[PDB]
């Protein structure tokens, strides 16, 4: 959900831990938030 | 072949290891969609890279080519792909770390076992051996190369927006976690599905360049437009099967 | 348990044990059906914590990319049915010797114009796995091979890892203990974390310098003893030849050992004869990592274009 | 000069494709701001 530069060796990677926390809100904007959240509350899929 | 042997066909993927314990097609599917989505929220909260995480899926989706769902499930193998994909990408957890991370996923209500305890120490048990087995059935190909690549490296080349370009990075990650793209074709065109997905849903065109060449002709030489279309199709196919609940709170309210 | 990609170690008949390590360390073996000679190597696991050493997996993940000449090569990767335990091996194609033991037989001669091709195809590894971002971090004279035909390997990788080509932004923070003491350069010894390509060099020196003495020219007992050593050798390591060193927490414990004059070349005189080979010696042992020479411009040294040039091994290895 | 001129937007269409992706992530100028954190 967000770009990195290619270029950088994989232990110069930035973490993939959004930036804020997930909200228990489901709307256009937090089923954005980050990947687990689109996965989960856009389209509905889950591991438990 | 052993440039081709993690690749399939559309045939090839009617029959898996699943499949053969009679696990319906679908079953499958899904059972690969959850593994990546607890893969990636593993991820997040061990904070590991995006590289990590994909890198992970993928072995993930290869391993169940071998052995099946019904033998070892996708919340054993997960933990232990993660915990390996980790140290191949260079920025290792410790077990006990991900081991916490996935009880904390799978137990939310419980809590973590004594670090003392049998239940615990048993874990970390299966959990390293789980991990000599995925090495041994990818047959110790670790290196991974993802479409995410050469997704940035084109929508650099094609002056493509911050967000389209962002849009795009979005697709190829779904990509690895809603299909099975990662066994039938190679990085450089699943960046190119995602790329062309994206601008279908930012009506963004991309002009032939001005050496005569379309866009795509500069991430891979096997691409043309009819497979473009083709594939975008099925991404949506598998897109569209999905429970997708925005189609119900699509418009009405924003938060704070 | 399908392991179609994961064939198990039978198919290699354990010919012999190679030197004397552990009990199934390493195995000279012949594959059954083609009578291929291969080096198994046992994946080691008293590191039996955190599951499959990583250092281990880069190894591998390093041996099935680095493909050149002058790099031992991985065949493949082979498994032992396991139960109460299990074992990983690497398949090496087998090489007949290592420049630890042709140095340590007094009988092995090499003419300067061998030595030259040695080195040459040394440097040659060098610059390739440096190239694709690897370092060694094991030099010494012990992993470097060489077949019954001539051609140098460089082997060991069990503690090489990739580096970042970041002249850009924050500094790297590197596994410091690495390389065996007799062979590791100066900046490490003195805490080093954010060092590359220069401390195989400074290895690649070690050995050159070995070509001619038949043992290893600094051999420390403690790190300390090993700065000692450096520093008769090379000279004081002081600011002076080194831009800010002092920043080295360690450095303030070299206190005393500050008065020594380079004797690089002197000292090995006696033993090396030529010039240019004096000169690539002392150039390769350069105390600031920053000014010692790298593997492309050793390439292009005098030393390599000189009467006598580079001639095969054949002579050297003369039937035995 | 560049080898690629910049992105237009093509909104005149009868392209299912779009159609498709469109309705079931919604409008992409409107969701467009919310992926990520920037
Ligand atoms: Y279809
Ligand atoms: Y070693
Ligand atoms: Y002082
Ligand atoms: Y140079
Ligand atoms: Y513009
Ligand atoms: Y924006
Ligand atoms: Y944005
Ligand atoms: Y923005
Ligand atoms: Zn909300
Ligand atoms: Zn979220």
């Amino acid at each position: 959900m967000e770009p990195v530069d290619p270029r950088l060796e994989p232990w110069k990677h930035p973490g993939s831990q959004p930036k804020t926390a997930c909200t228990n809100c489901y709307c256009k904007k937090c089923c954005f938030h980050c990947q687990v959240c689109f996965i989960t509350k856009a389209l509905g899929i889950s591991y438990g | 072949n052993n440039n081709k042997r993690w690749y399939f066909t559309r045939e090839q993927l009617e029959n898996s290891p699943s499949r053969r314990f009679g696990v319906d097609p679908d079953k499958e599917l899904s059972y690969r969609q959850q593994a990546a989505n607890l893969l990636q929220d593993m991820g997040q909260r061990l904070n590991v890279s995006q590289l990590t995480i994909n890198t992970a899926i993928v072995y993930m989706h290869r391993f169940y080519m071998i052995q099946s769902f019904t033998q070892f499930p996708g919340n054993s193998v997960a933990p232990a792909a993660l915990f390996l994909a980790a140290k191949v990408e260079e920025q290792p957890k410790k077990l006990e770390h991900v081991i916490k991370v996935a009880h904390t996923c799978l137990h939310p209500q419980e809590s973590l076992p004594d670090t003392r305890s049998e239940a615990y120490l048993q874990q970390v048990q299966d959990l390293v051996i789980l991990e000599s087995i995925i090495l041994q059935t990818l047959g110790f190909e670790l290196t991974i190369d993802h479409p995410h690549t050469h997704v940035v490296k084109c929508t650099q080349l094609v002056r493509a927006s911050k967000d389209l370009a962002q849009t795009s990075y979005f697709m190829a990650t779904n990509s690895l976690h809603l299909t099975t793209f990662s066994l039938q074709y190679t990085p450089p065109v699943v960046a190119c599905v995602c790329i062309h997905l994206a601008c279908k849903w930012s009506n963004w065109e991309i002009p032939v360049s001005t050496d005569g060449k379309h866009w795509w002709e500069y991430v891979d030489a096997t691409v043309t437009l009819e497979l473009l279309d083709e594939l975008t199709h099925e991404f949506l196919q598998i897109l569209e099967k999905t429970p997708n609940r925005l189609k119900r709170i699509w418009n009405w309210r924003a938060c704070e | 348990v399908e392991c179609p990609f994961c064939d198990e170690v039978s198919k290699y008949e354990k010919l012999a044990k190679i030197g004397q390590g552990t009990f199934g360390e390493v195995f000279k073996a012949r594959h059954r059906k083609t009578g291929q000679k291969v080096a198994l190597k046992k994946v080691l696991m008293e590191n039996e914590k955190e599951g499959f050493p990583i250092t281990a997996l880069r190894e591998i993940k390093i041996l099935q990319l680095l493909k050149h000449e002058n790099v031992v090569n991985l065949i493949e990767i082979c498994r032992t049915k396991a139960s109460p335990k299990g074992s990983i091996y690497l398949v090496f194609d087998f090489c007949e010797h290592d420049l630890a033991g042709l140095l340590s037989n007094v009988l092995v001669k090499f003419t300067l114009s061998e030595i030259k091709r040695v080195m040459q195809m040394l440097l040659n590894g060098l610059y390739y796995i440096h190239r694709n971002k690897i370092l060694h971090r094991d030099m010494k004279a012990a992993n470097v091979l060489i077949t019954r035909d001539g051609v140098l390997k460089l082997a060991d990788f069990g503690l090489a890892r990739a580096f970042s080509l970041a002249k850009n932004s924050q500094p790297n923070r590197y596994t410091n203990r690495v390389v065996t003491l007799w062979y590791r350069p100066p900046e490490l010894l003195l805490g080093e974390r954010d060092y590359g390509p220069p401390i195989d060099l400074w290895g690649a020196g070690c050995i050159m310098a070995e070509m001619w003495t038949r043992s290893p020219i600094m051999q420390g007992n403690t790190e300390q003893h090993q700065l000692a050593l450096i520093s008769q050798l090379c000279g004081s390591i002081t600011p002076e030849v080194w831009p800010n060193v002092d920043n080295y927490e360690l450095y303030e414990k070299l206190e005393l050992v500050k008065g020594q004059k380079r004797k690089v070349k002197d000292r090995l005189k006696a033993y090396v004869r030529d010039p240019y080979a004096l000169d690539l010696i002392d150039k390769l042992l350069v105390l600031d990592p920053a000014q010692r020479i790298d593997s492309d411009d050793a390439l292009n040294h005098d030393f390599f274009w000189s009467d006598p040039m580079p001639s095969d091994l054949k002579g050297m290895l003369s039937t035995h | 000069s560049p080898l690629f001129a910049e992105p237009y937007k093509v909104t005149s269409k009868e392209d299912k494709l779009s159609s498709r992706i469109q309705s079931m992530l919604g409008n992409y100028d409107e969701m467009k701001d919310f992926i990520g954190d920037r």
